[PDB]
Formats: structure tokens, sequence, C-alpha cells
């Protein structure tokens, strides 16, 4: 009995790619060829996703080299099959999903009982064209791929008819009309984008006067400007009144893929990185060479390190290029030295290089099952050789990178055993143990980081483990949901890697200014380096104000949905993430919110204020005046809301139910209040045909004229609003629900609400209601506190406050901000949300899946490297950018620190600053400014207060020059520097030698 | 001269301009079209981050040159 899903477990995957892709993921068989680390990180993203079973085919015997990136095998399964060995582990995964082992291939046509089919590293080109091509012939979808140190490649061939149902996953544009000309052409309301790209379609509703242009008809878009697009003429269909709003809508579109045998003569490429566009047709080339190779050389690829072998891949590439001159282009040279590192590297298994290759081939494989997102159409390359560190510190021959038989073997075969062992004992802080966490752990696992005498890992994290976190945080299983993330995450890791036995520090702290004490001097001065797995600005802004301040490199990422993005801050070299702002979150206006809402998202944040004012604020505020004696004088001296807080106590304890019958009753009459009073109030202060000073009508545009609601239980809405409230009303007042032990039924709440007197509405004369944020706000609080009661009279009585959490279905919050919302969207004649839609707003979930999550992360690992040579050239470095959707990949060279100059010295505005060793006396740090920088200055403060300045008449001076700073600071603020303190920076202002103020460094103290 | 501008969200924006113009220019341009105020834009082409006060000319951006607009993430 299936075709549903599980939102508790899928809810932010569920935000990404929708319920008909996943629905169509849940009917799809795929098959996975090979399942070395590509092989194993593509069926573990696939699994997590969902789709309907999962095949695995490697029967290959288990080597210790294998354990480089397959984080499923062990040293105890040497010997044993690879396939057998992973399937009880992929399972554990996702138990929607069931893991099978194909034990033979003998047959290709076993396929036809898969729908994808993907290949990889360990299939041979000539496997590869016979699968492909009964693949292509009998509609199979398949995806290959290959990863060789640090390149790689995967190819995509969806058949000859694929249709695509989305190409993006974005929220279909939409917007208010304010006109449409004859010709088509539509003017947006006042200053409103579109957002449209010409070709886009768009359907209409409420545009008057051209009745069947709202019939659900798409038009094709032809933009005009920012403000209006064209859409062909409409004289036929009447002439434009009034009103209108145009929604974007997707429309399919087929496309036909080529067989790889088609391909590998005449390829399409997609670009990873535009700046080695170049690079994309040798590596094609270099790809099928070392295929040659291996035929030639009994399935072997070329040797580690290898010049022999190496020529001969160049003379393979060579005769292609010869052979084809339309892969490179008339004239275009084979690019040697990259063939020769495609040579010397093709043994390499390199964690960043698989993970990024895992991620978006299993994101390719979900394109693939659902027509959800544009496919990668068909070949993409990538190589990260700027990860290759300088040959002078860590040298590359046959020697230092041979085997040395470790897990480690064919990272050693890239970068040398000298490399690999700083890695282990490099010290690394991780803040964050979630799905970047995770899949950040795993890779240090793998890397064998902070594996060595000297290194550690310290992660810290101070979350539980939630059910739907098991979507995309892979290393938490069903039963390790309520313990710490961080603790869990650092034991799974230790199983992948036993090497990191006691290795890891999982802590549970937050990181932030109350924890200084923990994560201090000390703390942050003996790390390496420290990376982020975050999921917020502030505490990426606090981590990056502290690898500047101790001057640690920082490997910052972050994801929505299919799009994320990398970047490295590197001390005296880059900008840091501070440096940069980004789209802050939009405000929605007062007016618009309180009497003028035209979308969801207003009725849903009105719905989530009055649910915190209902149940959590009104409980508070209770028991603060029950518990304060000196409340109310506070209050009145302290709020610029006072009436409203004293309103909120007065009926708190007048109309306190006394059971459920009561908490039913009350909820009845807030619906009368909100959905039929409150509106019939504003209608008598703008009647629905009300004009303004230029006698234009004033219910148009933004402004949609309300009707009042007439209670209805049958109605959806009206029914969970009351039962809703009133469940939540109970939980404030202890009160035991009716439906505490089962569902609500209609006709118990019926009986109640039919035998209420409901209070007729009566209109206030003197209401005014402010129409915009511009225009102004417009005694009886003695009378208030009169009526409240003394709290001796109610002892022992406390409320309690209701703590919104939006991932517990049965605890009615999302019920009620549903129900309300929509309610208030009855009124204003708005499309009603359902329950998943409302939670997404009023919880602020960010989409997130595990595909974009182990790419990011990859790529994170692939700058790591840089981090342990200790590069200086800002043009190794690579910022990243993605969206696997499109499938889009771009980087940037980070941004260089901004530079100063005071008198004859250069200086980094962000990283450069002056370290004074002691509590030294003002007298003496303003001597030390002037002889040993060239510098006077002329104020200097810590934090808020000034404590120096050059104006200061003599009195001030002599209390002043003679004090440490610290009783300096004493002096001024009237405060001790508490005991844990052991820094202080100081701001300066000062002037150089010609006497003119000039920017300087800051100033930090060492106590 | 044409440029295109994408952004991450798929969309194509096209600008008219010169090789002597500046980021600051083309940043100008964008902000017409799209609403975004100069300093939240990130554009990147070949490679590097295109900074203000620096020509398009700098970055050897020609016509039917692709620059991308690109943002910062926080979900983790
Ligand atoms: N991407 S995810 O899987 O949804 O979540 C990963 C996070 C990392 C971890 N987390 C989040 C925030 C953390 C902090 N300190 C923050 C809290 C607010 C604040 C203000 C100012 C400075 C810092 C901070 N510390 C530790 N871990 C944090 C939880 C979740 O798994
Ligand atoms: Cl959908
Ligand atoms: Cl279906
Ligand atoms: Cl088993
Ligand atoms: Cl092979
Ligand atoms: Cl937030
Ligand atoms: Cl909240
Ligand atoms: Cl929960
Ligand atoms: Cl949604």
């Amino acid at each position: 009995a299936a075709g549903e899903i599980d939102e508790s477990l899928y809810s932010r995957q569920l935000y990404v790619l929708g319920k008909e892709a996943m629905l169509k993921m849940q009917t799809s068989n795929v098959l996975i060829l090979g399942l070395k680390g590509l092989g194993v990180e593509i069926a573990k993203n696939v699994v997590l996703a969902g789709v309907k079973s999962m095949t695995v085919f490697d029967p290959e015997p288990v080597q210790l080299a294998d354990l480089s990136t397959q984080f499923f095998l062990t040293e105890k399964d040497i010997g044993q099959k690879r396939g057998d060995v992973t399937r009880a582990k992929l399972a554990e995964l996702n138990a929607y999903v069931p893991v099978n082992v194909l034990d033979s291939l003998d047959d290709v046509t076993q396929l036809s009982q898969f729908q994808v089919v993907v290949a990889t590293d360990t299939v041979s080109l000539e496997d590869k064209v016979k699968i492909n091509e009964f693949c292509h012939s009998s509609g199979i979808r398949f995806i290959s791929s290959e990863t060789r140190g640090l390149f790689g490649n995967t190819f995509v061939d969806l058949g000859d008819e694929f249709t695509v149902l989305d190409p993006t996953g974005e929220e279909p544009r939409t917007g208010m009309v304010s006109d449409i000309e004859p010709d088509g052409t539509v003017t947006m309301l006042d200053d409103n984008r579109h957002g449209l790209e010409d070709g886009n379609f768009v359907r209409f509703s409420e545009v008057e006067g051209l009745d069947k242009l709202n019939d659900g008809t798409l038009f094709k878009v032809e933009v005009l400007g920012p403000f209006a697009f064209r859409i062909g003429s409409v004289k036929e269909y009447g002439e434009y009144k009034k009103g209108g709003i145009f929604t974007e809508v997707k429309v399919p579109r087929k496309i036909s893929f080529k067989s790889l045998k088609q391909q590998l003569s005449n390829p399409e490429f997609v670009f990873s990185d535009f700046a080695k566009f170049d690079r994309a047709a040798q590596l094609h080339l270099g790809f099928q060479a070392l295929h040659q190779f291996a035929v030639r050389h009994n399935g072997e690829l070329p040797r580690t390190m290898n010049d022999e072998d190496a020529n001969e891949l160049i003379k393979l590439v060579t005769d292609l290029s010869v052979q084809q001159p339309e892969v490179l282009g008339e004239g275009v040279d084979v690019n040697e030295d990259l063939i020769k590192e495609l040579s010397y590297q093709a043994r390499g298994d390199i964690p960043g290089v698989v993970a990024f290759f895992g991620g978006l081939v299993a994101q390719e494989v979900l394109k693939a099952c659902s027509g959800k997102f544009t496919p990668l159409k068909q070949f993409m390359y990538f190589d990260s050789l700027e990860s290759l560190p300088d040959p002078k510190n860590f040298p590359r021959n046959e020697k230092t990178t041979q085997p040395v038989n470790s897990r480690y073997d064919n990272q050693i075969a890239v970068f040398g055993l000298d490399f690999q062992k700083k890695i282990a004992n490099s010290k690394v802080f991780l803040v964050g143990s979630g799905a970047i966490g995770c899949e950040m752990l795993k890779n240090w696992a793998l890397l064998g980081l902070g594996s060595g005498s000297d290194g550690y890992i310290v992660v810290t994290d101070n979350d539980s483990i939630e059910k739907s976190n098991l979507n995309r945080q892979f290393l938490f299983r069903p039963k390790d949901v309520g313990k710490n993330k961080s603790e869990v995450a650092a034991e799974a890791v230790c199983a992948m890697n036993p090497d990191l036995k006691g290795k890891i520090n999982a802590k549970i702290d937050k990181v932030g200014p109350e924890t200084e004490e923990i994560f201090n001097d000390s703390f942050w001065e003996s790390l390496d380096f420290v990376t982020n797995a975050l999921d917020n600005v502030d505490a990426r802004t606090y981590v990056d104000r502290r690898c500047v301040f101790y001057r640690k490199p920082l490997l910052e990422s972050g994801t929505l949905g299919t799009k994320g993005n990398t970047q490295v801050i590197i001390p005296r070299l880059t900008e840091s993430y501070s440096s940069s702002r980004d789209p802050p979150e939009k405000s929605i206006p007062l007016c618009t919110l309180r009497s003028f809402p035209n979308k969801i998202d207003h009725t849903i944040a009105w719905a989530k204020s009055l649910f915190q004012g209902y149940f959590t604020d009104s409980a508070e505020n209770v028991n603060m005046y029950l518990t304060q004696p000196n409340f109310v004088e506070q209050t009145l001296k302290q709020s610029g809301d006072v009436k409203g807080v004293l309103e909120s106590i007065s009926d708190s304890l007048s109309s306190k139910p006394h059971n459920f019958e009561d908490c039913i009753k009350w909820a009845r009459l807030e619906f009368e209040k909100k959905f039929n009073h409150d509106i019939k109030q504003l209608l008598f202060n703008f009647p629905k045909d009300a004009k303004t000073s230029n006698g234009e009508p004033f219910w148009s545009g933004a402004k949609r004229a309300p009707t009042p609601l007439e209670f209805d239980i049958y109605n959806n809405d009206h029914f969970h609003f009351v039962v809703a409230g009133a469940s939540l009303r109970a939980y404030n007042y202890g009160i035991k629900s009716d439906d505490s032990n089962s569902k609500p039924n209609v006709d118990e709440y019926k009986s109640v609400i039919d035998h209420m007197i409901i209070p007729e509405f009566t209109p206030n004369a003197n209401l005014k209601i402010q129409v915009n944020d511009d225009d102004p706000d417009p005694d009886e609080i003695d009378q208030l506190v009169s009526s409240l009661p003394d709290p001796s009279t109610l002892a022992g009585f406390k409320l309690e406050p209701v703590d919104f959490e939006k991932d517990d279905d049965t605890n009615h919050h999302i019920e009620f901000i549903t129900a309300c919302s929509n309610c208030r969207a009855q009124n204003y004649f708005i499309e009603t949300a359902d329950r998943q839609k409302t939670k997404f707003i009023a919880g602020r979930i960010i989409p997130a899946i595990a595909t974009t999550t182990s790419l990011v992360t990859g790529l994170v690992n692939l700058e790591l490297y840089k981090l342990i040579d200790n590069k200086t050239d800002i043009e190794q470095y690579k910022n990243g950018f993605v969206n696997l959707a499109l499938p889009f990949f771009g980087f940037s060279e980070p941004i260089a620190s901004p530079k100063g100059e005071y008198n004859n010295k250069k200086y980094d505005k962000i990283w450069d600053r002056f370290d004074i060793k002691g509590d030294i006396k003002l007298s003496d740090l303003i001597e030390h400014f002037e002889k040993d920088e060239g510098l006077e200055i002329t104020m200097l403060s810590y934090g808020v207060s000034l404590l120096y300045a050059s104006f200061f008449p003599p009195k001030k001076l002599k209390e002043r020059l003679n004090l440490p700073i610290t009783q300096l600071v004493k002096l001024v603020t009237k405060k001790d520097i508490p005991a844990h303190v052991s820094t202080m920076i100081l701001e300066i202002c000062a002037d150089d030698k010609e006497g003119e103020d000039v920017e300087v460094p800051f100033i930090t103290i060492h106590l | 001269m044409q440029i295109f501008v994408k952004t991450l969200t798929g969309k194509t924006i096209t600008l008219e301009v010169e090789s002597s113009d500046t980021i600051d220019n083309v940043k100008s341009k964008i902000q017409d079209k799209e609403g975004i105020p100069p300093d939240q834009q990130r554009l990147i082409f070949a490679g590097k981050q295109l900074e203000d006060g620096r020509t398009l000319s700098d970055y050897n951006i020609q016509k039917e040159s692709t620059l991308h607009l690109v943002l910062r993430l926080r979900g983790g």
C-alpha cells in the first residue's frame, strides 16, 4: 500500500526534490557496477534519497588499498568480495530501500530489471560500451564515472527520449499586474520586478476584462524591461479593466542523448571550471588512453610516478589526436604535461575527488529517475592539480610515492609518504557535526587526518540527533536519535578507520561568547586550522573573527538544496568571511502584515506571531507578574507596548478555563474576533468601495478587500483552528485534553459550539488604522493596574508556556499556524497552503540533501591539501560555487586582503595587529607607538569606552597616564576586568609623522 | 558589445557594455536589471572574482563572454 512519502524522514529532501520526483524515485531500481570509493559514495547518496531498490555488483576481493576511499570496508574484510561486504552497511542507511547483490553479470540481459545503471572505475571501456549500448537501445538510463587521482569524469546518457519536468527547482516567479495593453504588454504594479527571462511561460488569474486569459492557458514571455513583459496580442480576449496575478509555469522539455560510442569520438562537454576549459578535450583523450593502455598491459593502469608509462600514454593520446583532429580542434597540440600527470596519478584514489563525483553522479541518478532538474549533457571532466604540494617541500618520484602496505597507499601514490604524515599530524577544529560535519569527518577518517602522534581532531556540536537528520547525516542510525551529534559521529568514523581511536575529542559545547572559558587562547593557538560545518551566519561570523584574531586558516562551506559554496580564509593572504556582505533576509512591511496581506507568507507570519502571543508570551508574562514584585513598576517604565502586556495578564487571569470545554469556547470566540469582528472593523474604516484623495479605489494592487468568515466546522481550517487553539490553551492552563490520547471528533466540538452565544459585532468609531509605515500610529492604564489580581490570591499558579517545536506532528503547533494562516487567507481571498508548506515558512526550514553536502565537502578537502603545504600563492586557492540542478560549477581565486600604509610601513588591514606583551602603563603605550611605530596616538578605546585622547586636558592625563591598561579600564568603566580574560583588543586612531590621521592596525594587550 | 550574466538559479541576463567599462559599472547595470545592490554581487569569470575599480579589459572579457553571479549559502 505505497504511493505516499514519510515526511518525518524525508522532510528536508522533500523541499528540494518535491513529492512527484520522489514518487518516481520510489519506483526506480538502480544498479551500481563497482563498489570501490566512487561506487559506495554514489550508492550511499542514492540509498539515502530513497529509490525503490539498490543493487550493487562487485565480485572483486577487498584489498587493503581499497580502504583509501571505501569507508564501508575494514581490514577484516580483506579477501572477501566488495559487493557482499558493503551490502549490509548500505542497507542500514535507509530501511525503506532494499540493497541487493548481483552475483554475476555474465548475462547483460539481467540489466533489463533496472531503470538506471551506473558504471564506475571498475568497468573497462569495452564493457562500458557494451553495457551502454544495451541500456541505450532498451530504454535504460546509463551513467558512468571514473576518478584517477586528482582527475575525474562523468558521462550521462538517458536515451533517445528523456523529458525534463523542471529545469531548476526554483519557486515559480509570480507577481501583480497593473496593466495589460492590447498588444500584450504586461506592466507590473508599482516597482515590482517580474523576474522572468525571454521564453518563460506564464498563466494568469484575476485579470478582469480578459475572461479567458485566466483559464490556465500559457503565454510565452518576451521581456521588455525589468518591469514589463509582452505576451502577444490579447485584443482577441477583451479589454483590460483591472487586477491580475501572473504565475510562471515550467513546461516540459524533450531531450535526446547519444550513446557512449558516439560521444567518445564526438563529445558534448559540460565544464567543471571555465578557467580550465581547454583541458576538457585533453582529458577526454587522456581517459580513453588509460583504457587503451590497460588493454595493452593486461588490465593494469600506468605505474605510479613512472616516466616510461607516461610517455606511452602521451603517444597513445597523440595517436587519438593525429587520427581525429576534431576532439582537440585543428592545429592544437597535445598538452603533454597534463597527460603526464594523468599517467602519474592514474592509480590514485583521492577522498575529495571521489566525494565530488559521488555527490554529482548520485544527483544525476536522481535526475534520471525523476525528470527533476536539468541533466548533465553529456561529459564532464575535472581536475584539482592545484592541490599538489610544491615538489621542493614534498618531492614526488617512484620512491616517495610507493605503497607502504597501508590503507593510504593510493593517496600516497599522489602526494608522497611525507605529505601524508603531515596530514596525520595536523591538529584541527571542526565546528559542527551535522550534514557537512558528518561528511567532513568521513573524509578525515579516510585521509588519516589527526591520526599521527602530533595530531588530533576536535569537533564540537551542541545538538542532538533528530529523525529528519538521518536523511543526510549518514553516520547516524535510527537508534542514535536523541544522542549527541558529535559524540556519535566520532565513534562512527573510528569504526571506519581505527587509526583515529582516541584521537577525536567530541565536545557538546556551543561555540560563541559564553564558551570562551573553554575555547580559550590556549585551545585556538594550538590548532593548525579550523573548518566550519555550520547552519547559520552568526556562527560563521564568530568563528571568522576568531580565526582572524588567532591567525588560523578557515575552511568555510554552505548549502541550500542543490546550491553550495566553499570559501578559504588564509592568514596574511585573503579576505575573511566577514569582509563581504550577503543579501539580507527581506522584511515584510508592518502594515502589510497587520491589515493588507496578499501572499500566504504574510498570513503565516501573522499567524506565527499570534501563536507566540496566545501560547508563549502571555504565559511568560503571567509568570513574571506572579514572581516579580516589581514587574508592574518595571513594565510601566521600560516597555514601548505597556497596555498590551497589562491586558495580556488581565485577560489571562480573568478568563481562567476550568475544563477542556472552556478551552473550546475560548478558541471559538477567538475565531470570531480574528476572522469576523476585526475584519468587519477594517471594512468599517475602509468600505469595499472606499476611495483615496485622487478618487481611485482604496482596495487595489496589494490591497485585497476581505470578507468576514462565518464559522463552519466542516471547513478544515475553521475546525483545526478551534481544535489546535483549544488544545494549546489547555496546555497553558494545565488542563487535560479530550484529544491527548486520540483524534479530535467533529460532532463533539460541534455540540459545544452549537450551544454558544457568539456576541454580535459593534464597530468602534475612533479606531485609526495605519495604511503605511510612513504615516503615524494613533489614563486607562491606572484602571488596568487596579484590575490585576494580587499574586498572593494565586499562590503557586504557573502557566506553562509553549516552546515552538515544528518537527513534532502531535503537538498542535503547525496545526494551529496552518489553520490560523489559512483562515486569514480565506478572509483575503488568498490560496490556502498545507502543513508541509506552512512548516517550511513558519519554521524557516533550509532545504537540504546529501548529494550537495558530499560534493561541497569534497571540494573543501581539496583545498585542505593546500593548507597542509602552507601555500602563499593566492592563485593556487579556489573558492567554489555550485548548483547541481543545472548542473553548474564555478571557481574563483580568493580576494586578497586589503592593505594599507602609515609612514613607510605596509600593513594588512585584516590580519596585522600590534601585540603588546604585558599590562602596560598608558604612558608607556603612547611612547612605544611614537618611538617604535612613528605614530602619535590620538584616541585609544576598549570596546565602547574611551581610555585616552590627545585632546584631554592635563588634570585628566595625570589620572590616566600612570595606570596599567586594566586599571585604566577600571577607572573609566567602573568594572573590573574579569579573572578569565587574558587578551584585550584596543582600537586606536593616530597621526603619522606628517601630523595626518592614518588608518592603522588594532592592538592586542597580552595580560 | 554584448556580455551575458548567468545567475546561480539559471537566469541569463544580457548587458550592453564596452571593454573599458569598470566592474563598478557592470554591477550598476546588473542592479538596474535585477535590483541587487553592487556590494551584494559576487561576479566570477575564468577563475577570477571581479573586483570593484578594475575594468572588463583587465579580466580579458570579450564579446559573448559569460560572467556568473554567485552566492554563499548558510545551510550545513
Ligand atoms: N547543517 S546542519 O546539519 O543542519 O547543522 C549543522 C549544525 C552545526 C551545529 N551548530 C550550529 C550552531 C552552532 C554553535 N554556535 C552558534 C549558535 C548561535 C551562535 C551565535 C554566535 C556564535 C556562534 C553561534 N556551536 C556549535 N555547534 C553549532 C548544530 C548543527 O548540527
Ligand atoms: Cl511537486
Ligand atoms: Cl508514480
Ligand atoms: Cl549480510
Ligand atoms: Cl580500468
Ligand atoms: Cl535564522
Ligand atoms: Cl522560533
Ligand atoms: Cl523533535
Ligand atoms: Cl515549498
